[PDB]
């Protein structure tokens, strides 16, 4: 599963992140502290 | 002599690969309406493992039934699009079958 | 700094963990299945998958 | 690339077709001038001989033509073994390459921060 | 050919009206109710005219015999030929009138004449009722 | 997965790009975070910017009023 | 002249309902 | 009709039968401690493999480290030489007394048929496995070697840059 995520260039990853986060939320609005936060919840 | 249930179920599975057979089966209302047919379809899923898979003649139906499996949560509607979609998606589905077996 | 940055980018482009899971999956898939059944099935499909040039 | 077994089948099919064509020419031409007929048949016989020699040079060139399949079995088994070790070695190779890569990235970041706070120090 | 030509032009204008009502319904915003009524009535009366004209010239349509062109290639256009050739109804309408006949279910003839006399009696009764009160 | 180092590279690219250009003294207050650069002029505004490529120029991302 | 031609409204995706039954000999 | 009817037992198994299958098989196993069809739930029990390990269909029968061949080679060579010799003798028969030519024709075919038999024992799946083996092996070696080549050239460039900046100090 992670093979596709790790094998795609950022030029195609950006639209994927944009569609995952929905409209309005830019690809850069994500916070690193917030990022490690949801990483912590998903790791549980 | 009377063939065993192995032979008839294997021949049914291998005949499921035909697009005309699938279109005819889905044409009738009571075939899809009756839960018995879909229960048998899910029962047939256990042939994807050896040594049963060694006895198959056409591996394409292996995905088709699985595709038919998807049909229970995708809807009948889509029956018209079945020949076009199988013709269009034959390449990639054959490629994934080859990846599952030939590798 | 620029040129070493593109060197870093191109090195990162060539793959880490994903390749080793894929190699693992290959190894247990190969170990699980015996070659006899595979060769028998290949011989039985050689007639169907391979279109002979003399089949009108 | 083309497998030599497929080439062997193509060669034998071409040989059969050549014999059929030669005998058809003989059957439909016996009676054409004798000199032209003899020259054409000499060409056909040279073709027969050459086809025979590609048959001979392909049949003896089949690796494993004179090698028993069981030592192929051991060589293939040890090939997958040494393969397992070679992707293992590639695993350590790529992990240490990534290690040196982000050492380089860390020094890049430190140098960039030094540039930034030096040129804003005045 | 004249009858089929008239059928052609009228059905073409009917299809044009259908395309119209289609591309004014496909908009994300619904127009005013009155425009929809006007389009509905015009297209539906046009369908009535289609039915009436098709009724008028049944003999010309029946007399015609269908035959593919010598120049038309069937080897490459057999799918297109079969598309127009097929005529079986859509299934849902089929079981629709099957359930309709199921619900409906010398005796039949005398019920038929009883229906005749009820129809005539009701017509005469409403003529009398209309004549009773001056509507002008 | 890849998002963390992508954002770190975006921050590095933004930092080097702003090092390329001589920022004004009133704009000396800048912050780098999450692939974004923040310029907060007090009682005036807070502008957040970013870039896609090192050669590509900066583009507007977000703005807040003070 | 002709104000506008008709848009192609072909429906090849239509599955058709041809009854097939006299196949057995 | 063109399409044969579905199998009959398919219609016997509803959702209730599926959900009651566990207790049914438990009871069957407890009682047990060609299968006769005494209950409608018998078919969901997996069918047993035939003891003969054989399957018949349409008049035809069906049923380790890869998971004197010189005698066959010389037999094939002598068979090819004899086939050429018999072809020459048969065409000579056609030349002089063709009326009995067929008397040899099928004979030659038998040798050809024997050649096909000589192919049967030589049957090639292992050879295909070998050829695929070396092609992906050499492809992965090429990829690997270009990887260390490119990383080594990057490291050499980095060292050259380090020397250049040290000289400028």
């Amino acid at each position: 599963p992670h093979e596709i995520y790790g094998s795609m260039p950022l030029e195609q990853l950006i639209p994927i992140i944009l569609r995952q986060r929905g409209p309005g939320f830019k690809f850069v609005d994500l916070n690193e502290k917030e990022l490690q936060n949801e990483i912590k919840q998903l790791g549980s | 002599p009377l063939p065993t249930r192995f032979e008839v179920e294997l021949e049914f599975i291998q005949s499921l690969a035909n697009i005309q057979y699938v279109t005819y089966l889905l044409t009738q209302q009571q075939i899809w309406k009756s839960p018995n047919f879909k229960n048998y379809l899910k029962y047939l899923e256990y042939w994807c493992n050896p040594p049963y898979s060694q006895c198959i003649v056409y591996p394409n139906c292996l995905f088709i039934l699985k595709l038919l499996n998807g049909f229970m949560e995708s809807a009948l509607e889509g029956l018209d699009e079945l020949p076009k979609i199988i013709q269009l998606q034959g390449p990639q589905w054959m490629n994934e079958m080859v990846e599952r077996w030939a590798n | 700094l620029e040129i070493l940055n593109e060197c870093h980018d191109e090195l990162k482009a060539l793959p880490l963990e994903q390749v080793e899971f894929e190699k693992n999956t290959i190894l247990q898939q190969r170990s699980k299945i015996n070659s006899t059944e595979l060769l028998d099935y290949a011989t039985k499909l050689s007639k169907f998958t391979k279109i002979p040039p003399t089949f009108d | 690339m083309t497998d030599r077994l497929t080439q062997l089948q193509i060669c034998l099919d071409q040989m059969t077709e050549q014999f059929c064509a030669t005998l058809n020419y003989i059957d439909k031409n016996h009676g054409v001038p004798p000199e032209e007929f003899s020259n054409t048949i000499d060409e056909l016989s040279t073709d027969i001989i050459l086809k025979t020699r590609q048959i001979n040079k392909l049949i003896d060139s089949l690796p494993g033509v004179d090698v028993s399949a069981e030592e192929q079995l051991r060589k293939i088994d040890m090939l997958q073994k040494k393969l397992v070790e070679v992707e293992d070695e590639k695993i350590e190779a790529i992990k240490k390459k990534e290690k040196l890569l982000r050492h380089v990235d860390s020094l890049i970041e430190d140098f960039v921060d030094g540039i930034a706070n030096s040129k804003k120090s005045t | 050919g004249q009858a089929l030509d008239a059928v052609r032009m009228r059905l073409a204008q009917l299809t044009h009206s259908l395309r119209r009502i289609r591309d004014e319904m496909s908009k994300a915003e619904l127009p005013q109710w009155y425009t929809l009524q006007s389009q509905l009535n015009v297209t539906l009366s046009q369908l009535v005219s289609v039915t009436s004209t098709l009724q008028h010239f049944q003999e010309t349509l029946d007399s015609t015999v269908v035959y593919p062109l010598p120049k038309f290639p069937t080897t490459s256009h057999e799918s297109l030929v079969t598309t127009l050739l097929r005529k079986k109804n859509i299934p849902e309408v089929d079981e629709w009138m099957k359930y309709v006949r199921e619900t409906s279910g010398e005796e039949i003839e005398k019920l038929l004449q009883q229906d005749r006399e009820i129809t005539n009696w009701a017509r005469t009764t409403f003529r009398n009722e209309y004549g009773k009160h001056d509507f002008k | 997965g890849l998002i963390l180092q992508r954002l770190k590279d975006l921050n590095l690219t933004v930092s080097i790009k702003i090092a390329l250009m001589n920022i004004p003294k009133p704009l000396n207050s800048y912050h780098i975070k999450n692939g974004r650069i923040y310029f907060t002029v007090p009682n005036e505004f807070e502008i957040q910017l970013s870039t896609v490529n090192r050669q590509s120029p900066l583009f507007f991302v977000d703005l807040k009023l003070l | 002249p002709s104000y506008s031609p008709t848009s192609p409204s072909y429906s090849p995706t239509s599955p058709s309902y041809s009854p097939t039954s006299p196949s057995y000999s | 009709s063109l399409y044969p009817p579905p199998p009959p037992y398919v219609k016997f198994f509803t959702q209730s039968n599926l959900e009651k299958l566990p207790k049914y098989k438990e009871k069957k196993a407890a009682s047990a401690k060609e299968e006769e069809i005494t209950c409608a739930l018998d078919y969901l029990i997996p069918p047993p493999m035939p003891k003969n390990q054989q399957y018949r269909a349409f008049g035809s029968i069906w049923q380790e480290n890869e998971s004197n061949y010189q005698y066959k080679i010389q037999e094939l060579r002598k068979l090819l030489k004899s086939l050429l010799l018999n072809y020459l003798e048969l065409i000579g028969v056609l030349s002089i007394n063709p009326d009995m030519y067929e008397r040899k024709v099928e004979n030659i075919r038998t040798i050809l048929v024997n050649i096909h038999h000589l192919l049967n024992e030589y049957r090639q799946s292992r050879e295909s496995l070998i050829m695929l083996l070396e092609e992906q092996l050499e492809y992965k070696r090429g990829e690997i070697r270009e990887i260390e080549q490119v990383c080594k050239q990057v490291h050499d460039k980095l060292t050259s840059i380090q020397d250049t900046l040290r000289t400028g100090s």
